[PDB]
């Protein structure tokens, strides 16, 4: 299959890699269990202004997002940097809630390199930005008939607003060469100007409420996780294991490496994790990749037999006629004394011939 | 209560080879790792603050800039904290660390600070580090990182909501104060804070006379200011920072 | 004395280290381990941030066959230069200068 | 990643052809070694008495006392090379 | 112009180690070689 | 006479301009000067306006390498020819045919 | 763009407003305000290299600018740049460090010769 | 440009590997010409007459 032919000439060839599979999945995360705070932010009665938005620090607690997808009048539930259906599966830190009121058609400019008024004077978020956006229209609690003028947004600044800055500083404005020196008049305006919220308007200028969630990915010791539970650990065997959030396929050992305190991951001199710190349990587990290798099909012409022999190269012979060999572990050859000139090359001295097949 | 106690003198000194810190938490043994970082320079000049009260304002705040490496050759009861913020006053939040004998707590409120802060022992009280505290949003008590000829280093950056704090502590043998080679700070709390910091004091620990209400006294610490620089940094066997080379110090380091 | 030799030895371990070190790299992509793209997001991005990585790695891995060709032609030229040298200077002997 | 390989066979044979190309290399670099050095069918050996008219050839002839069998100088290379 | 704009986008020329009076002198010394000593220079002394 | 020496540098000069051209070359974006996609676009949509940018030129400097490495190889193979001409031509009489 | 604005030569015809290489990259421009030709140059730019010795020997070091005059940037001129650090001697030795256009560098203080 | 710096270290170290290789090639024709032109120790020059 490898060569596309039906008649193989007499040689070696490498036609696969051998690997050892993974036996179970092991999942290990905190074993602390807090029900999160969301249904304070997401049931309040009140938010606040997009000037000043509300910033929640979100931490050691455990996440059902399960429930947000359950009861949602949510018109828009956008996420950039991660699945949604994956919030459960993954462990982070970080975590914050902005909460604010905007216009209907300002929705599209709480993004990432939007232009636009409340993104550079009111809400900036980053170009690197992860998380997800909840939008919801709030004409019923958040509008009043005669005009619901309590949101109110910064229409003018000098410079535009950093990614997570609030500004709630209410000082004038220069809008022409005159100054103003603190007082109102011509071409003095102020920054701040209320929503003209009211129910009787259409879609595209009612209020809505806009909750951020925003993360990190795995650049930290992790305090929010999913729902997902702790399982035992094994050990010496070939596991593919999820560390917050952190999956692998490799075998769990014991370390003998002083890691420090603050030190959780580790790593070798390719930049890869070759070792775990459980958050659970306090103890290093040494990532070692499970046995792997490639095969080589040792065989004469298919003219001559059929008989084949297989070499596992850089592998011993007891993690997989057998013969050990510095080239590798050769299995359904087998060893002669006696010295014979090189038929099909092995490696290290080592050749095979057909006579069985015999190495020597 | 706020009254002005303390008068400072300043003088400049090298830096040498000092605030050297883990940039990150993975362990690292025995690898050559370049990272840009807010890093204390090499040989960078770094002020030497004198700060007496013999028994008029003379003690100024000085500027945070990008992150501050700090240290000290004084006892742990001298030197009890510091106070981090903008203004300073109840208009703005600010930070405070005032550690005691017992435990360090670092508290987030909007402190009206006194322009001479000073906590003085009698009991400990804060009345003369501030005046009121209101709207406080945060506070977090921990075991005490100024415990007990040893020199004390520590480094302040505040980064994307965290005031990150690193400390070593090391036992320098009588000399200069800022010794040669290599002594790796580790990270020693990361504080969700999320505040503006421009500026940052130290507080003193003052003792009252009984007899010139307070006992005079002499505090000296060394203030040096990180830089967004690249060092490459040698991890040993067992994943100690062992040495580093700056890589924008001259070109024999920038070829290594 | 025995530059040239180590040379080649220096070469080849640091051919395997920059290739090695290639995968370090998130060509474009939100991270440079696939188990995370996979754990993180749903198979149409999915596949865009490891069609990304597919390309880079695909990338290094052609540049790394291309100069191990180039160093195996030079390699070749030398070893039929020492084969020459075997055959004229130690089976026999040359009336070649130099 | 299974996902990944499935996503890497759109790109075609660019695997097969980077692994004939590393295979054509390991096999020219044997064939290299047995061009320079496999001149020879017949494995020739000095004589017990190593006296040939005052020329003395110890530091290139395979010492006994060795377990790798090689001469003081290739010794001398195999050390100098890591 | 041509080196300028490589000069420009980054494009740097080194110039040899031997300069062109130097690889003269070279050929120079071969030639006196060559012609009153022979091939003995090649092979030892002139 | 003398095209060999010339050839050598017309392809080292062409090759020199290839790369030059290399760098008016839009290679599917919007425009091939960086400061008119910066200012003319918003940050994630410049981002990959530059990003095939720098796919380009990047490949187009691979290109480049990987062809004077060929031509380096070549160029050796000359001087060691030469080399060995001068050795048995010059330092000595050589009764190698032609 | 980036570049100096020198005087130029060069006669455009009314209705040209820029002026291009014969590699294709700007050479020449025409100013807006006042109907005259400048010749944009980029600014100079050159390739630091370090010439240095062993660590065990030495620590000293030389920067060899490539292509850069030295008043544009134990200061010496050669072809190959302007290498800063060395002390030109007028002896010639054998090649230990290779600098470029004939000029080699070595440890005795750093000596270019 | 800044931008375009930020982005192309993503690609990691193939600018690394473009600059090595050709100081390989720059150190290599410096070899060829030693090589070619530098076979004599001693400067020889011819009489006079
Ligand atoms: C050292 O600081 C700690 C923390 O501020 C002090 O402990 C507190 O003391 C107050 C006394 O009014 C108690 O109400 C608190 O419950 C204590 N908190 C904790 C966490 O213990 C301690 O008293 C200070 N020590 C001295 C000598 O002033
Ligand atoms: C050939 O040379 C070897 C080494 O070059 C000689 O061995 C030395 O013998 C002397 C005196 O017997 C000793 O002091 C040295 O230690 C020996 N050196 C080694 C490396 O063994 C040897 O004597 C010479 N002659 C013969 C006939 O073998
Ligand atoms: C949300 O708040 C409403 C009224 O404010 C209350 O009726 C309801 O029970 C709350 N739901 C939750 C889940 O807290
Ligand atoms: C649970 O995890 C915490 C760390 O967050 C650890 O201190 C504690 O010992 C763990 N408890 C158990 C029962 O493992
Ligand atoms: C440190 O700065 C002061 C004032 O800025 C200056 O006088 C002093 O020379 C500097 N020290 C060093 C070692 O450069
Ligand atoms: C921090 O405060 C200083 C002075 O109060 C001010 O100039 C600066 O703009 C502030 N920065 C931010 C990000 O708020
Ligand atoms: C801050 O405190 C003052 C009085 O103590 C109060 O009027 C004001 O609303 C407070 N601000 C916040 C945000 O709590
Ligand atoms: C590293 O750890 C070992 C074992 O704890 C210790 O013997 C050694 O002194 C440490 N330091 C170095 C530099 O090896
Ligand atoms: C534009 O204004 C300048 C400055 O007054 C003047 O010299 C010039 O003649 C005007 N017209 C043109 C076509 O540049």
């Amino acid at each position: 299959c490898t060569l596309k032919s039906f008649t193989v000439e007499k040689g070696i060839y490498q036609t696969s890699n051998f690997r050892v599979q993974p036996t179970e999945s092991i999942v290990r995360f905190p074993n602390i269990t807090n029900l999160c705070p969301f249904d304070e932010v997401f049931n309040a009665t009140r938010f606040a202004s997009v000037y000043a938005w509300n910033r929640k620090r979100i931490s050691n607690c455990v996440a059902d997002y399960s429930v947000l997808y359950n009861f949602a009048p949510f018109f828009a539930f956008k996420c950039y940097g991660v699945s949604p259906t994956k919030l459960n599966d993954l462990c982070f830190t970080n975590v914050y809630a902005d909460s604010f009121v905007i216009r209907g058609n300002e929705v599209s400019q709480i993004a990432p390199g939007q232009t636009g008024n409340i993104a550079d004077y009111n809400y900036k978020l980053p170009d690197d930005f992860t998380g997800c956006v909840i939008a919801w229209n709030s004409n019923k609690l958040d509008s009043k008939v005669g005009g619901n003028y309590n949101y109110l947004y910064r229409l003018f600044r000098k410079s535009n607003l950093k990614p997570f800055e609030r500004d709630i500083s209410t000082e004038i404005y220069q809008a022409g060469n005159k100054p103003c020196n603190g007082v109102a008049g011509f071409n003095c305006y102020f920054p701040l100007r209320s929503y003209g919220f009211r129910p009787t308007y259409g879609v595209g200028h009612q209020p809505y409420r806009v909750v951020v969630l925003s993360f990190e990915l795995l650049h930290a010791p992790a305090t929010v996780c999913g729902p997902k539970k702790s399982t035992n650990l094994v050990k010496n065997k070939c596991v593919n294991f999820n560390f917050n959030g952190l999956t692998g396929t490799g075998v769990l050992t014991e370390s003998n490496k002083k890691f420090l305190p603050f030190q959780q991951f580790g790593r070798d001199i390719a930049d890869t994790t070759d070792a775990v710190r459980d958050p659970q349990t306090l103890e290093i587990l040494d990532i070692t990749p499970c046995s792997f290798g490639g095969v080589s099909v040792i065989t004469p012409g298919t003219n001559t037999s059929n008989q084949v022999a297989v070499l596992y190269q850089g592998v011993n012979c007891t993690e997989v006629n057998v013969f050990q060999t510095r080239a590798g572990c050769l299995i359904g050859a087998e060893y002669v004394n006696n010295s014979y000139e090189c038929d099909i090359p092995i490696g290290a001295g080592i050749c095979a011939s057909y006579q069985s097949i015999i190495a020597y | 209560q706020c009254v002005n106690l303390i008068t400072r003198t300043q003088s400049y000194t090298n830096s040498f080879t000092r605030g050297v810190y883990y940039p990150d938490k993975v362990f690292r043994s025995s690898v050559l790792h370049s990272t840009q970082d807010l890093f204390l320079p090499f040989f960078s000049n770094v002020t030497w603050f004198h700060a007496i009260h013999v028994s008029r304002f003379d003690n100024p705040v000085l500027p945070f800039n990008d992150g501050v490496y700090f240290a000290s050759t004084e006892k742990s009861n001298i030197i009890r904290g510091w106070i981090f913020g903008t203004t300073l006053d109840s208009k703005t939040q600010s930070l405070l660390i005032v550690n005691n004998a017992t435990n360090v707590v670092i508290k987030v409120c909007e402190f009206q600070f006194c322009n001479d802060p000073f906590l003085d022992v009698y009991m400990e009280s804060e009345f003369r580090v501030y005046s009121s505290a209101n709207n406080c949003t945060f506070e977090y008590v921990s075991q005490p990182f100024l415990m007990d000829k040893n020199l004390r280093e520590f480094v302040f950056k505040n980064i994307d909501g965290y005031f990150k704090i690193y400390s070593k502590h090391t036992p320098i043998n009588l000399g200069r104060d800022l010794p040669q080679g290599f002594s790796a700070l580790e990270p020693l709390v990361d504080l969700p804070i999320g505040i503006n910091i421009t500026r940052f004091q130290t507080l003193l620990a003052l003792h009252r006379s009984y007899l010139s209400g307070w006992t005079a006294g002499a505090a000296a610490y060394y203030v040096g200011y990180l830089q967004p620089r690249t060092f490459l940094l040698k991890y040993n066997e067992n994943g100690t920072i062992t040495d580093a080379v700056d890589c924008a110090l001259d070109p024999l380091s920038e070829t290594k | 004395a025995l530059g040239k030799l180590q040379d080649v030895v220096n070469h080849n371990a640091q051919a395997l280290n920059t290739l090695v070190k290639q995968l370090s790299s998130k060509f474009g992509a939100i991270s440079s381990v696939l188990n995370d793209i996979l754990s993180r997001l749903d198979p149409p991005e999915a596949e865009v941030q490891i069609d990304r990585l597919i390309t880079g790695r695909l990338q290094s891995l052609q540049t790394y066959v291309t100069q191990q060709l180039i160093r195996a032609a030079e390699i070749r030229a030398s070893a039929n230069l020492a084969a020459t040298k075997m055959s004229e200077c130690v089976l026999g002997q040359s009336k070649r200068v130099d | 990643s299974t996902e990944c390989s499935n996503l890497l066979l759109q790109y075609g044979s660019f695997c097969t052809q980077l692994k004939r190309a590393l295979t054509g290399i390991a096999v020219e670099q044997d064939k290299n070694t047995q061009e320079v050095f496999a001149q020879v069918k017949q494995i020739y050996k000095t004589p017990p008495i190593k006296y040939f008219g005052g020329f003395n050839f110890s530091q290139i002839l395979p010492d006994p006392s060795k377990p790798s069998k090689r001469s003081p100088i290739e010794d001398l290379l195999f050390n100098k090379v890591t | 112009d041509l080196i300028c704009a490589q000069k420009f986008n980054g494009l740097t020329v080194l110039p040899p180690l031997l300069t062109d009076e130097m690889i003269a002198q070279y050929t120079s010394a071969l030639l006196a070689g060559t012609i009153t000593s022979g091939w003995t220079f090649g092979a030892g002394p002139a």
